[PDB]
């Protein structure tokens, strides 16, 4: 037998975060942009969250970039963004989405590059 | 090494050292790069 | 919004197992002071105890509650049976943390964190 | 090509000295700051220029299997050298 | 003291039309009026129309101006004005 | 209706005619392999990777340059096409050079990932290989040429992009070389996106060389600061530090581009950075001291202040939040005299409406217009991104430009009508016969360079221009939604500024001399001491010491763009935010933070303590401020182009002169840019 | 083909025969019956049916699984039941392996299969401690792996790789005592995914 | 990850030919002596059904009689090429499943004597430098090698998405693991099946009935290494 | 055998190394050359599996036979580029000769 609860999903409590990690946190959710130095879109498929990026400080005895925040390598996956909206709705993390970005569709032709009259016309090849 | 001599190099060292770990000539580490962010230097002039 | 059930069916069996717990961790803290030879007191322990049942004050799942004391539970019963050690028990009061800044300012002049 | 700053310390091949006010200096202090003596870019540059007939040559560091990856040098430019990228040895067309 | 105007609104929803209005028709003669009060206006979509006052040390009062009528936009300015 | 039916491995797909196989193959989430193509460039076809099947055809199809008919079914992983990329793979790895571990490209890289995925395994390459001789093409972009594979990116991008023919091939077969043949520098405003563009790293950054690879950087996305375009970039970080500046794909802004001057200037935030807060000593000199300290001297200057002995001063970088902060703080001691350098004149409507200083057509519309009117403007410098953007409409769309003032190199063929500004009184009565060529336009657009309001009779100007564009609307040419009017800014901090009500100039400073002045990052020399009284209280707050650091009593050492969360709202004004890439150097603090610090200390504390807070702020200021990535849309041109008609401005004689008339003009203009190395190499380099 | 690993289509048929065989005697609970091309059988079931499904696969006679290899969970976070809970299972009479899977989400629990298999118990008291997955009617359902007082559930997606805190000894208190945690060196993300498909025949639909 | 060395068959062969007379020394203190009998026999049974319901595995199967060895059930690599012996219990304690380890010692040593006179010659790794990385030298002459080389070792192979439960016969019994693969380079999921995990779970239920000592001499008959149940 | 280092900071063991023990930064050397200004081990976090010098294209990381390194500190035990060009320079005696026993069956 089920039982009715109509409470908004929340389980901050039984997360075991720490508050400072909930409260001051801003979520991230977006397409990651496609890498300008390559023409694959494969990594432009996917919803991604990431958290505030915090203080990082060179330790003194190497020079090594130390930090204190614990969620500096944090990066999650979803395939909608409606999937990452609601994870992060219930673990009460303050959230900004940016909407996916997808190129338009152009008007390619190859015949262009030879107009008799139109400045489309190539001067070299 | 009597019989099949290690190959010479102008830079092995010619005086083996051994382990000096606890003494003068212990090795201490030591960042290797130099700085990154360079302070603006206020004028050296009461001009203000 | 049709779930299955951890123990409770509704908030009103759920706060009777909340106060059952209360009852066992109010009665526990005496002996964890002796038998942990804890430097804090008693009425320091059981208002630790009602801080940690304070922050939770504001759930209304059912099921929420459930698994909130059936952690409660889990951490009493590694208390009573002394599967703890002292240091354990007083890692619940942070005694070699500093205070972190509260107010804009003080927290303004030690970093960028919010 | 070790030199040492106004303070003392030696400067690393890589350019690294503490400044005077750098407190990071005294680890050093009863001991030792590690500096490697054979200066990399010094010992490159004594290499003689090879001369050699061709327009491209290839370079693989020496040794065959025990060098760098083999890579072509282009030598048409006649003022300066091919450098192989890899072991900084310098080619120039006779 | 009076020290600034805001007005925001929406550019097509029926609830700012009575603002809209306003603006075509009394704005320019309300400018001429008091030449140096700064009049923000500042159209964004999906916003109730609302009145700004800012006076002086930086107290500052907001009006609704939802469905209302270019004349009790009139009225609600005579009354911020003065 | 028009649309056509093919098949993608079987799939069915309708598309419109024109339409190439590897377009048709996007359309069913299918990424033909490709090293010549690319979507914003004329198609090659040349270097083969994209050859596919198509079902009962013997010969296989260049993808990216044919165009598909109906009913074809495209075989996109039949063995004819992957028997067809191991080849292509296998030639153009013949005589690669074996340079993975040494080159920049290396782990970003199309040729190995394509081998990876498409090629062979293993050579039967038994020959030596090619090598050729490197090109100097200036201090952005080093070539090793013998890794290049001859794709004709470069030479496509540097004609049509860039409108710049230097970039050919010389010779013939295994021989041809991609060069200028002469020694050349490839010095050009968007010179830099080759790199990008370069599939392999045959052109690479110089300035990023050899520090870092790809697989270890952050990437942060933002937003460019350097002008008023708001390009959307990547700031590339590892282990706290800033590596190199990439674009972020943006097609109504940036496209994929960014200029020089945004991809290469990032290094002045290494140089010249204010660390510690700092004030006067005994001796006049500045010395470093605590927050604590320095906030306490200027709260005590502030509570004995009032009206119009305290003004403020916002600099080109500045970020809304700050800008609201200290509008607030100064509202809290009845002063409204909150400035910026950049000038917009006041007359008529001035800030009241936002359609008054807006490019109300957007970036995206120029590639609608059928004519553009530029008044005043270099756009080329000014706006880089800008004008791609009109040569881009100038090259598919056979846009006509005509300008008014100095006759600059715009990197299309444009119409000079001149440069006296006479000449918008000439239009507009409808003398000259460039006014037939606006009436006979169905979507005209006139831009204003905010340079050109700089000018003493800049109202003068606005009046003029903005009387053209009310003689076009009152005919039928246009279509009513359609917008003319637009004002194209240079500042990244403009709009937002005149969205939240600051007074644009420093006209109101030099009226009323303040007692205190706050310079916001303000380093354009705009006021100095000798137009303040004796003893004048300055207080500086930015992240670079330049020209208001030296002169300022207290220094208050803020966060650079890439170091906060800050909203920007760019030319058309779309607001737009930055990320935290890296936490600001030293004792630096958020800008806005600052502000909200010292109006605690003096007692005026201010009602907002996160940025989340703050921005709820800027929303009751103006709600657009938030709406990010939106174009809101301004009106009421009319209502603006009759008051401007009241007071009647006269025209000065002096020529329209943009500030910048060559390149080397466009290399450093603000802080960042004056500190970078780079940016002082590129500028020996354009003179010498 | 030397490289390739070579198929076995008569194991593939027997496995996908039986697949069907178990999915028509459990309709009631059965929601996805699979076999991977190098033939390994799973069987996606709805939580209700935890105890029948692994009741009749150990006891009938045609199944016999009498041995439970392992039971663990895997974290999903874009799924609404993030949660997925797989049972392992051998038949040494028929030589042979199966696969069975449920879901739950953070606050619905799974019937304990202790029952079934004594084996479960320790791989239950696991995944409660390493993804907080509550199993009704356990004996004795407590943490296994992490220390006394652990908060959190490590095995989550979304909890760190270095955690919250740390220990160290503290002189003062002359104690171990528990820090927000802190890296001289910070864990140095990499980012390795290629911007080009590997794989088409796994393509998801645009 | 590399060829045998020349010459290590050889030392190999003259360790094997020693071997079971090592094992015969340590039978001849053990095996009939009547106190390491009175520590061992009857100490820890466990039944057949038992063992199999509360997931025993390797010798603690076999110990109680079940005729059960995935070398032999499930072969993998090249066990189905060898002969040997599966050692069995009957009394299912400490003193059988003793028994059943020192037998299987020798069937090991039988085993590796086959290995030594079957070895074949070839590669040692699969000759697809997808996967597999290119000699040194190929990597240092071929383009294609040196951009394989560079990606094995930065992004590593993609791994076609999908799970697997695989097991071997370990020395300790069924070591498996559960390898779940999202199609990119690094492992989505990878639970680890020790066989101790379960061998522990069951001390209880083995050490009912018994004394103190005897729990030191159960625990030693499950072999316990704590890496492999705690992980 | 010039003298010059072999490593030209491509950072393939930085990238393979299983315990992220290995730190590397660089630039143009000032004749030009690729070249490290940071080459940090952590043997601290090493595991000593040797991919680091599988994965160098150049044979320029290796680990070399000796074993008899230990120290009285943590601290000793952060190496950075000098120490280990020292090694390098100290073994590389030995270590060509071991090179060139084993390198046919790499
Ligand atoms: S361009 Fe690519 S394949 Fe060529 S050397 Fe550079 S990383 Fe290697
Ligand atoms: S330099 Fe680069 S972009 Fe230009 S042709 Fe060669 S490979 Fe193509
Ligand atoms: S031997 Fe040490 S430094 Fe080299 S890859 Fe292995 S763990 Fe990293
Ligand atoms: S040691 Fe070898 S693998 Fe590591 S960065 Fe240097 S050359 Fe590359
Ligand atoms: S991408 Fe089609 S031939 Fe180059
Ligand atoms: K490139
Ligand atoms: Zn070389």
């Amino acid at each position: 037998q089920l039982i009715t609860v109509d409470e908004k999903l929340d389980i901050t409590t039984i997360t075991g975060v720490p508050e400072e990690h909930i409260k001051t946190r801003k979520a991230r959710i977006f397409v990651p942009a496609r890498n300008n130095m390559q023409s694959g879109v494969n990594n432009t498929k996917k919803w991604k969250m990431e958290f505030d990026t915090r203080e990082r400080w060179e330790n003194p005895l190497m020079g090594w970039a130390s930090t204190a925040d614990p969620l500096s390598n944090l990066v999650l996956t979803f395939s909608t963004k409606e999937d990452a909206v609601a994870f992060a709705e219930k673990n009460g993390w303050s959230y900004d989405v940016e909407e996916r970005k997808v190129p338009k569709p152009k008007s390619k032709s190859y015949g262009a590059n030879f107009s008799w009259n139109k400045r489309t016309r190539v001067s070299t090849k | 090494p009597t019989v099949k001599p290690p190959t010479a190099r102008k830079f092995i060292w010619t005086n083996h050292k051994f382990n000096l770990s606890g003494t003068p000539q212990q090795y201490v580490p030591y960042s290797t790069t130099r700085k990154k962010i360079q302070e603006w230097v206020p004028p050296s002039t009461p001009y203000k | 919004t049709s779930v299955k059930p951890i123990f409770s069916r509704d908030m009103n069996e759920a706060k009777r197992r909340v106060r059952e717990l209360y009852r066992a961790w109010y009665r526990e803290v005496p002996n964890t002071v002796h038998l942990f030879q804890l430097d804090i007191s008693v009425k320091q322990g059981r208002d630790k105890v009602r801080e940690m049942f304070k922050k939770n004050a504001h759930i209304t799942d059912p099921r929420v509650v459930d698994l909130l004391v059936i952690k409660g539970k889990m951490e009493l019963e590694e208390t009573i049976k002394v599967w703890k050690q002292r240091t354990h028990v007083m890692r619940f009061f942070h005694e070699t943390e500093a205070p972190r800044p509260k107010d804009f300012l003080s927290k303004f002049y030690v970093g960028h964190d919010p | 090509g070790v030199r040492t700053s106004p303070t003392g310390e030696k400067v690393t091949h890589t350019g690294q000295v503490y400044d005077d006010g750098d407190y990071r200096k005294v680890r050093f202090v009863g001991r030792q700051k590690e500096v490697n003596e054979n200066f990399a870019i010094d010992l490159i540059a004594e290499q003689p220029v090879s001369q050699v007939g061709s327009r491209v040559i290839s370079c693989d560091g020496g040794g065959g299997a025990l060098g760098h990856p083999r890579v072509y040098i282009n030598l048409d430019k006649e003022t300066k050298t091919g450098t192989c990228g890899y072991c900084g040895l310098q080619f120039r067309q006779q | 003291g009076l020290r600034e105007i805001r007005i925001h609104l929406c550019q097509r929803s029926p609830g700012s039309q009575g603002v809209r209005d306003f603006i075509e028709k009394r704005y320019v003669e309300l400018k001429k009026a008091n030449p140096d009060l700064p009049i923000l206006i500042r159209e964004c979509s999906d916003v109730q129309p609302k009145l700004w006052a800012r006076y002086a040390f930086g107290q500052e009062k907001n009006v609704s101006l939802n469905n209302f009528s270019a004349d009790q936009v009139t009225r609600a300015l005579e009354n911020v004005l003065s | 209706s028009n649309l056509i039916e093919v098949f993608v491995d079987g799939q069915s797909v309708m598309v419109e005619p024109g339409t190439t196989v590897l377009q048709a193959c996007e359309k069913v989430g299918m990424q033909i392999p490709r090293f010549c193509y690319h979507e914003r460039l004329s198609v090659a076809g040349n270097c083969r990777m994209c050859l596919v099947e198509i079902e009962k055809a013997p010969k296989v199809v260049a993808a990216c340059a044919m165009p598909v008919m109906k009913g074809w079914n495209i075989l996109t992983n039949s063995e004819k096409t992957k028997k067809a990329r191991e080849g292509v793979m296998e030639f153009l790895l013949a005589n690669h050079p074996l340079d993975c571990p040494i080159c920049d490209q290396g782990g970003e890289c199309d040729l190995q990932d394509q081998s990876m995925m498409f090629g062979s395994d293993r050579s039967r390459f038994l020959e030596g290989k090619r090598a050729v001789e490197d090109k100097n093409i200036g201090p952005l972009v080093k070539t090793i040429m013998t890794r290049c594979i001859q794709c004709t990116r470069c030479i496509r991008f540097a004609s049509e992009i860039a409108g710049v023919d230097d970039l050919g091939t010389t010779g013939r077969g295994n021989d041809m070389q991609v060069g200028t043949y002469i020694e050349k520098m490839f010095m050009s405003e968007l010179s830099g996106n080759i790199i990008d563009i370069c599939p392999v790293g045959a052109l690479t950054s110089k300035p990023y060389a050899f520090t870092a690879r790809p697989w270890e950087t952050r990437k942060t996305e933002s937003i460019d600061v350097m002008d008023a375009v708001g390009s959307n970039i990547v700031v590339s970080t590892r282990t706290g530090e800033v590596m190199r500046i990439l674009p972020r794909m943006h097609e109504d802004i940036n496209e994929e581009w960014i200029s020089d001057k945004t991809r290469f200037a990032y290094d002045g935030l290494k140089r010249q950075r204010l660390t510690e807060p700092m004030v006067r000593n005994e001796k006049g000199l500045l010395t470093h001291t605590t927050w604590e300290d320095a906030l306490s001297r200027v709260a005590g200057m502030l509570q004995s202040f009032q009206g119009n002995d305290v003004a403020a001063i916002a600099g080109g970088l500045v970020d809304a939040e700050a800008l609201i902060a200290l509008k607030d703080l100064l509202n809290r001691v009845d002063s409204d005299t909150l400035c910026t350098e950049e000038v917009f004149p006041t007359a008529g409507a001035g800030t009241d409406l936002r359609s008054n200083y807006l490019l109300n057509t957007t970036i995206a519309g120029v590639e609608e217009a059928d004519v553009v009117l530029l008044v005043g403007t270099n756009p080329r410098f000014e706006a880089p991104l800008f004008n791609a953007r009109i040569r881009k409409s100038w090259l598919h769309n056979d846009l006509k430009v005509a300008l008014i003032g100095s006759p600059v190199d715009l990197t299309y063929r444009y119409d000079h009508l001149g440069d006296s500004p006479k000449i918008l009184q000439d239009i507009a009565s409808g003398s000259h016969p460039f006014s037939q060529v606006l009436q006979e336009a169905k979507k005209p657009m006139v831009i204003l360079g905010s340079s050109a309001l700089q000018r003493n009779d800049g109202a003068a100007i606005l009046a003029a221009v903005s009387n053209i564009a009310q003689k076009i609307r009152t005919s039928s040419g246009v279509t009513g939604d359609w917008k003319v009017m637009n004002i194209l800014h240079r500042i990244a901090s403009q709009v937002a500024a005149l969205d939240l009500g600051y007074k644009p100039g420093v006209e109101a400073i030099q009226k009323n001399p303040p007692k205190m002045l706050f310079l916001l990052g303000a380093d354009g020399g705009c006021i100095t001491r000798q137009d303040l009284p004796k003893d004048c209280f300055i207080v500086y707050q930015g992240h670079h010491g330049d020209v208001g650091a030296p002169i300022a009593d207290v220094i208050l050492p803020g966060a650079a763009y890439t170091e906060k969360s800050a909203t920007y709202v760019n030319t058309e004004g779309r607001a737009q935010q930055t990320k935290v890439a890296v936490t600001p150097p030293g004792l630096a603090r958020e800008d806005w933070k600052i502000i909200r610090a010292l109006s605690e200390i003096a007692g005026m504390t201010l009602p907002y303590d996160t940025l989340d807070q703050v921005r709820n702020r800027l929303e009751e200021v103006s709600p657009n401020l938030v709406r990010y990535d939106d174009v809101e849309g301004a009106n009421y041109f009319q209502q603006a182009s009759e008051l401007s008609k009241l007071v009647n401005q006269q025209l000065l004689a002096d020529p329209l002169v943009p500030p910048q008339l060559t390149i080397k003009d466009f290399y450093m203009t603000d802080s960042i840019s004056r500190a970078s190395q780079t940016m002082a190499k590129c500028v020996k380099a354009v003179t010498e | 083909r030397p490289t390739v690993r070579p198929r076995n289509d008569v194991a593939h048929k027997q496995l996908s025969a039986f697949g069907e065989y178990v999915a028509e005697i459990l309709p009631k609970y059965v929601q996805q019956v699979q076999v991977s091309c190098f033939n390994e059988l799973e069987i996606c079931i709805h939580p209700d049916g935890v105890i029948p499904v692994l009741t009749f696969l150990r006891d009938h006679s045609n199944a016999q699984f009498k041995s439970l290899a392992d039971l663990t969970a895997v974290d999903i976070p874009t799924r609404q039941n993030r949660f997925e809970i797989v049972y392992n299972l051998l038949s040494l009479r028929f030589n042979s392996r199966i696969r069975v899977k449920t879901y739950t989400d953070e606050l619905t629990p799974i019937e304990s299969s202790v029952p079934v298999y004594k084996a479960a118990n320790w791989y239950e008291r696991e995944i409660w401690d390493m993804f907080g997955v509550f199993f009704a009617n356990h004996p004795d359902l407590r943490r296994i792996l992490t220390d006394y007082g652990f908060e959190g559930h490590p095995f989550r997606k979304d909890f760190p790789l270095s955690g919250y805190v740390e220990l160290r000894y503290d002189d003062e208190v002359k104690r171990v005592v528990a820090e927000p945690v802190e890296l001289a060196q910070e864990f140095r993300k990499f980012d390795l995914n290629s911007p080009w498909e590997a794989f088409p025949a796994y393509r998801q639909p645009p | 990850h590399q060829d045998l060395p020349l010459g290590l068959m050889d030392d190999i062969y003259e360790f094997s030919k020693n071997f079971s007379l090592r094992i015969d020394e340590l039978e001849e203190m053990l095996t009939n002596n009547r106190i390491w009998r009175n520590r061992t026999v009857d100490i820890g049974i466990v039944t057949a059904e038992d063992a199999l319901n509360y997931g025993f595995s390797g010798v603690m199967l076999r110990g109680s009689g079940i005729q059960w060895d995935l070398r032999k059930t499930q072969p993998y690599d090249v066990y189905d090429q060898v002969e040997f012996d599966v050692p069995i219990g009957s009394r299912g304690d400490c003193y059988d499943r003793y028994l059943c380890r020192v037998e299987e010692m020798r069937q090991s040593i039988r085993i590796i004597s086959q290995c030594l006179n079957k070895m074949p010659p070839g590669e040692i790794k699969v000759d697809d430098a997808k996967v597999s990385p290119p000699k040194r030298a190929e990597m240092k002459t071929s383009m294609e090698s040196l951009i394989h080389h560079f990606k094995l070792y930065t992004e590593g192979y993609q791994v076609p998405p999908g799970a697997t439960y695989t097991a071997i016969e370990a020395p300790k019994g069924e070591f498996g693991v559960y390898l779940v693969s999202d199609g990119s380079s690094r492992p989505y999921r990878c639970k680890i099946k020790a066989p101790g995990f379960a061998h522990l779970a069951g001390l209880d239920k083995m050490s009912k009935g018994h004394m103190l000592a005897d729990v030191v001499a159960i625990i030693g008959t499950q072999d316990i290494v704590f890496g492999e149940v705690d992980r | 055998p010039s003298g010059e280092e072999r490593c030209i900071a491509c950072k393939l063991c930085e990238a393979v190394c299983p315990a992220q023990a290995i730190t590397i930064e660089a630039e143009p050397r000032a004749d030009g050359s690729r070249r490290t200004t940071r080459y940090d081990i952590d043997m601290t976090k090493c595991i000593y599996c040797g991919f680091c010098q599988e994965a160098c294209p150049v044979d320029a990381i290796v680990e070399g036979p000796n074993f008899e390194f230990s120290t009285e500190t943590h601290e000793e035990l952060l190496y950075n580029k000098e120490k280990l060009l020292n090694n390098g320079d100290k073994w590389e005696a030995e270590i060509a000769a071991n090179i060139q026993a084993d390198y046919l069956y790499r």
